[PDB]
């Protein structure tokens, strides 16, 4: 079988904030 | 309230890595490495497989986005019709397209108004993570981890490179981390709590 | 920054060369005592070798640190080696040949662009003594410039296996090596000196004078006779095993003689042509040096 | 350092057959490597040794 | 039975054993180890692992491969015997002769 | 003295574009004339004035010792032009001499204290290089184009809507505006804090405090090396393709002469019952009709622009058949580095290369050939020569971070594999006022 | 016209010796190693000016003749092929050459095959208009006659 | 034709229009060589080609 090149990128994952209704902290 | 920022979590950089390989080489001794391990690993030991011919730095283009104006395909920024002839068609492929590209870099960071909200996070138990990497992991870090060559510290089967990498990394000048860290604006709230990652 | 003692870096302890010995740690000298030579009708004559060409390679900025210990040791020693003339290392071997260089050597066999405090490094002075030679092994392919492949290996000969009175005749008989050997002991050999930072017994090499520099030369004699051993073997004609008794004896025809052998094999490391031009090059060079 | 052994990509080669005479002109020259052999059929190596 | 070490509920076993490998003149061990042939090349790399494997299989499979290691058969050795069998002043063109 | 070493000096220009009016508005007295006649002390007494170490030149020839104050203390002298300098200094050592200027950018932060008139740096003024001369109308263009990937609407905007006169443009260039109250003459009146309101001293480029902030970011990713992806010039010369590395020059031997190339080199003339491009040797002034023959040239092509077809192929043909190498400073090129597998997906022509329009991009590849293994050994031997034309005059893959991840005997590097730089590892930490460092160098 | 030996060059006999594959930069090559000084030669470009003369040519692997064409054009070797035997027809410029002789053909074929060498004789070419701008060719013979 | 400057084959043309142009008597131009603006809209009025 032929040899082949390929390629990659890291990708972007960023996402608008999540708006949670629980909380943390007392 | 005026929206004066863009609040947004795992955020995306201006600067990425980009990578082409040779996919004839792979190291015939597959490596089983522990599960929560490689969802911190994992990112960059598949970025920085085996047989990667070259590993460049390029503008994020999926940041520098299209709406932008911009186009990295060449792998410099590159603008349609800012810096322009007049009374004539500009013609394809023109050198200008990279200096005006530079502009609306040049802008596009200026008007980042993005505010980064902590994203979803593990805390990874810590006897479940090979030391290397314990030792790099402070406490949490966000699932999205992304990439870092720091990483494919005892991970990536290329030797020289593991050698190099903990060379560095083994030197006071240079000292990787993940995650939550310690910082002046700790405790300090707005509406919520500022942290450092 | 390094300062270089007075006998030069390979006086420190840590530049030490050790080759292993059937496992054990053996300093080269205690290494070549166990070799022995059958002579034969041939007489190896050294010519004299050729004054090098004073040009050298274009002082080019290139990105990235060149590990030039790494690419010099392993063209001469390693297994396999490859792209031993790509010539932009000896570009920034070049770069660190000029008077007011920022470039530094550093004791891991790098060069860095930068000052880089952090990582200590030979004195400029004495690499730009050393690069203004060495750097020349970057025009080692340049047909202008080759090295005489053939005739070099006869002062190998004659530094190796070379009686003190055959030294001082200038000639002596082609001769077979042999030793009491384990099994894969010219590898393993070559192993063992591949890992040698023998940038700091050519830096010693060359910014050494007078009394200091002879005194290094008798001192580092064994040495510098191990490279040349390693090297015989790659261009040895042929390699085999001999059954003394239980003891096996490897022996190699013949010491002195480059066969010009390219195709590899079990025995011994084996060049390809780049790196006979390369270490044909080395050759000259560093014999250049070495008498004075 | 491995001998290949998947069929590698050979850059292309250019076969100027070479005549008694003939009118060397070199616009429409390759710039990028590309391998020049000299007669039709090199392939000479056909004795295959088991 | 080395592997059983701190594994088997046999509570004998598992002292006996541990017993054994941490006395000096016993001292297990597994896949990838260093060895005088490591590097050494006959078309790929000789390799050194411990096998869980007889001693007389296990030696059987080394003498065969230096053997093979140090038979050094070349092209040359082909185009002698291929000249031997072919018709006077024939001339090969091979390989490398080494 | 060194490079850096010397007498600072800016034109007249300079310092009223940048300089001047920060000093109005710092309300500091205006710095003296030098005449000549001038006192090192007096010098002294107006850098202390002024808290800047500039002075304004007047007249001929400074005097000795206030010139050496000038130099031990990097006062910036603004000359009104640069035409014979060297006559206004009185140099004892006659060692003071025009063409051994460096010129050189200098930030203002470098030159002023006060940090709060400060925005930008030297990085602007380098991307302002890159930038065409540009026509207002042009500068129109590129703000209503920045205007449309920002999508509001600059319509009417520069420009007057009269009634009768219909509308009008006024020029959009106001490089370094400042708002400032007009006598009733017209005329324009200094800054005053007493009238005039605060937030008028010092538009900021007319930008938000954090747009500044980011803007700094920016020119620092701008400037970046990495970024910089537009090579210049070419170097055409006819090896065999023997180095691996992407980034190869190949270097001028020693026996060629430098010659730049002008239409008078080459003229059309008879040799051996034809019409021979000649090129004629200007060492010499030989003529070589026939390419091959010619004497090792290193001809530099400053400008392809009105080169003749037979004479560029002419040179091409010099370059095979004589050894010539032919840099081509005026190709402005992107190049892929492509790896051994994927070969070669573009070919260009010879004649591509001696003719692409002088602003278009050009798109090279480069093979880095690091990643391919040895033949077989029992592989037919390769007669002919693989051979290579084009080269890059510097160098490229500046923003290769890894190279040949792949182990070379199972643990020796390969030769050419590159370790990523230290600095993609140092999550160093903020500073206390929040900007990023790397973790210290050593101690403390 | 016989063309003279540059001064430069030396002479070697053909021996099927001075020709071998042998690894050099990740490629095999059909070196050539020069008898006077022993230096192995991978690529044609580098190789010594040589005036090689093949007294033979039987025996010969066509890499190596393939080989030996190229050195003639890339190192400037003069070659000097003793077997061959050919007619030869001068030809006018009118005439020009109405048939050509592959070096593939010269330097592979039996000894007792009867070449045709063509030669235009250029006494009688016509001379240029002085002001028509130059053709971009060159003209170029590879093979030529060691005798009158 | 001092737009045939370093760009007609002619050798002897170029030679000597590049002479005539690089006198200091002789200073070829086109385009805009003056603008002259309102006093009160600003804008462009009489431009001189």
């Amino acid at each position: 079988k032929i040899a082949t090149a390929s390629s990659a990128r890291q990708a972007d994952v960023e996402k608008p904030a999540d708006v949670t209704f629980t909380i943390e902290n007392v | 309230l005026s929206d004066d920022f863009k609040q947004i979590s795992d955020p995306k950089g201006y600067l990425t890595y980009s990578v082409k390989y040779e996919d004839q080489f792979t190291k015939k001794d597959k490596l089983r490495a522990s599960e929560a391990d490689d969802r911190i690993v994992g990112p960059t030991v598949n970025l920085f497989k085996y047989g990667a011919a070259v590993v460049n730095i390029d503008l994020n283009r999926d940041f520098f986005d299209t709406a932008t104006g911009i186009d990295l395909t060449k792998g410099i920024p590159l603008v349609q019709d800012l810096l322009v002839p007049i009374g004539v068609t500009a013609g394809a492929e023109q050198s200008a397209e990279y200096v005006s590209g530079l502009l609306m870099v040049l802008f596009k960071v200026m008007t980042d108004n993005r505010l980064v909200i902590v994203g979803e996070t593990t805390t990874p138990m810590s006897n479940t993570l090979s030391t290397v990497v314990n030792n790099v992991l402070r406490t949490t870090y966000h699932n999205n981890v992304g990439v870092n060559p720091a990483l494919l510290r005892d991970f990536t089967q290329v030797n020289w490179l593991n050698r190099d990498i903990t060379n560095m990394l083994q030197q006071a000048g240079t000292k990787y981390g993940l995650g939550l860290t310690e910082t002046r604006l700790d405790y300090v709230r707005l509406v919520k709590t500022i942290v450092g990652h | 920054m390094l300062q270089q003692p007075t006998g030069g870096y390979t006086t420190l302890e840590q530049f030490a060369f050790t080759i292993r010995n059937d496992g054990t740690n053996a300093t080269p000298t205690q290494f070549l005592q166990l070799l022995s030579y059958e002579a034969t009708e041939n007489e190896l004559v050294k010519k004299t070798i050729p004054t090098p060409e004073t040009h050298l390679p274009s002082a080019r900025n290139v990105p990235g640190n060149v590990y030039i210990e790494d690419a010099i040791t392993q063209a001469l020693f390693g297994i396999s080696a490859q792209n031993v003339n790509a010539h932009g290392y000896f570009s920034r071997l070049s770069a660190l040949a000029l008077p007011n260089t920022s470039a530094r050597l550093g004791l891991d066999g790098v060069i860095y662009n930068s000052e880089t405090i952090n990582i200590p490094f030979y004195d400029p002075a004495a690499v730009a003594n050393f690069a203004a030679t060495y750097a020349k092994l970057g025009n080692a392919s340049t047909p202008r410039y080759r090295a005489d492949m053939i005739d070099i290996y006869a002062h190998v000969g004659l530094e190796l296996a070379g009686t003190d009175a055959e030294r001082a005749a200038g000639v002596m008989p082609v001769k077979r090596a042999k030793f009491d050997s384990w099994e894969g002991s010219l590898i393993s050999l070559s192993r063992d000196v591949v890992n040698w930072k023998i940038l700091a017994f050519l830096i010693d090499l060359c910014s050494l004078e007078g009394e200091a520099l002879r005194a290094f030369k008798t001192r580092n004699r064994d040495v510098f006779r191990m490279m040349l051993f390693i090297m015989s073997t790659a261009v040895a004609a042929n390699v085999v095993n001999r059954k003394v008794t239980k003891r096996v004896d490897r022996v190699l025809e013949y010491i002195g003689v480059n066969s010009m052998r390219t195709a590899g094999r079990t025995a011994t490391i084996t060049y390809d042509l780049s790196r006979h031009e390369f270490a044909a090059k080395f050759l000259q060079l560093t014999f250049t040096r070495w008498n004075a | 350092d491995d001998v290949g052994i998947m069929q590698q990509k050979k850059p292309p080669t250019v076969v100027q057959s070479r005549t008694d005479v003939f009118n060397e002109q070199f616009a429409n020259e390759a710039l990028h490597p590309t391998t020049k052999v000299i007669f039709n059929g090199l392939d000479v190596n056909t004795e295959v040794q088991p | 039975p080395a592997l059983l070490r701190d594994f088997t509920q046999v509570n004998w076993l598992n002292r006996d054993i541990t017993n054994m490998l941490q006395q000096a003149g016993t001292k297990y061990g597994l896949g990838l180890t260093e060895t005088r042939l490591d590097y050494v090349r006959l078309v790929k790399t000789i390799v050194g692992h411990a096998l869980n494997i007889d001693h007389f299989a296990a030696s059987v499979l080394n003498i065969n491969l230096r053997a093979l290691m140090e038979a050094n058969v070349t092209a040359d050795d082909r185009i002698k015997a291929l000249q031997a069998h072919s018709m006077i002043s024939t001339q090969f063109h091979g390989p490398n002769q080494g | 003295d060194d490079l850096d070493e010397g007498i600072r000096m800016t034109t007249y220009d300079q310092y009223l574009s940048h300089i001047r009016e920060r000093l109005h508005i710092t309300n500091v007295p205006d710095p003296i004339y030098i005449t000549g006649a001038s006192t090192p002390d007096q010098i002294a007494a107006s850098v202390q004035a002024t808290h800047v170490a500039v002075v304004l030149y007047q007249s001929g020839v400074i005097n000795g010792p206030a010139s050496t104050y000038l130099r031990e203390n990097e006062v910036l002298v603004v000359m009104p032009d640069y035409y014979d300098v060297v006559s206004r200094f009185a140099n004892a050592n006659l060692q003071m001499n025009n063409n051994r200027y460096h010129e050189s950018v200098l930030e203002i932060a470098d030159i002023f204290d006060q940090a709060d008139f400060i925005q930008t740096s030297d990085a602007v003024r380098q991307l302002r290089a890159l930038m065409p001369t540009l026509s207002t109308s042009q500068i129109r263009h590129a703000i209503e184009r920045i205007a449309q990937i920002t999508d509001v609407d600059s319509t009417d905007y520069g420009k007057l809507t009269l009634r009768f006169l219909g509308t009008l443009t006024r020029s959009l260039k106001m490089q370094n505006a400042q708002i400032r109250r007009i006598r009733p003459d017209g005329t324009v009146l200094r800054y005053d804090d007493q009238i005039d309101i605060e937030a008028f001293r010092w538009s900021r480029y007319f930008l938000d405090e954090l747009q500044l902030r980011r803007l700094s970011v920016g020119l620092r990713l701008i400037t970046n090396p990495r970024i910089a992806r537009r090579f210049n010039g070419v170097r055409i010369m006819y090896l065999t393709d023997d180095d691996p590395d992407p980034d190869f020059v190949p270097d001028v031997p020693e026996g060629y002469v430098a010659v730049q190339y002008a239409h008078r080199l080459f003229s059309s003339s008879l040799a051996n019952k034809r019409n021979r491009v000649t090129y004629t040797h200007p060492p010499t002034g030989m003529a070589y009709p026939s390419p091959t023959g010619r004497p090792h040239v290193h001809m530099t092509i400053n400008e392809r622009a009105g080169m003749s077809k037979l004479v560029a192929d002419n040179i091409i043909a010099s370059v095979i058949k004589s050894n010539w190498v032919v840099d081509i400073l005026d190709i402005e090129y992107t190049a892929e580095v492509m790896t051994p597998s994927e070969g070669y997906t573009q070919h260009v022509d010879a004649e591509s290369i001696m003719t692409a329009p002088k602003g278009k991009l050009f798109h090279l590849q480069f093979m880095d050939g690091l990643l391919r293994p040895e033949p077989s050994a029992f592989d037919p031997p390769a007669s002919g020569e693989d051979m290579r034309l084009i080269y890059p005059l510097q160098p490229i893959s500046v923003a290769r971070s890894m190279r040949a991840i792949v182990n070379h005997n199972e643990v020796d590097r390969p030769r050419g594999a590159v370790a990523p730089s230290s600095y993609e590892m140092d999550t160093g930490t903020l500073s206390r006022n929040g900007d990023l460092l790397y973790s210290p160098v050593a101690n403390g």
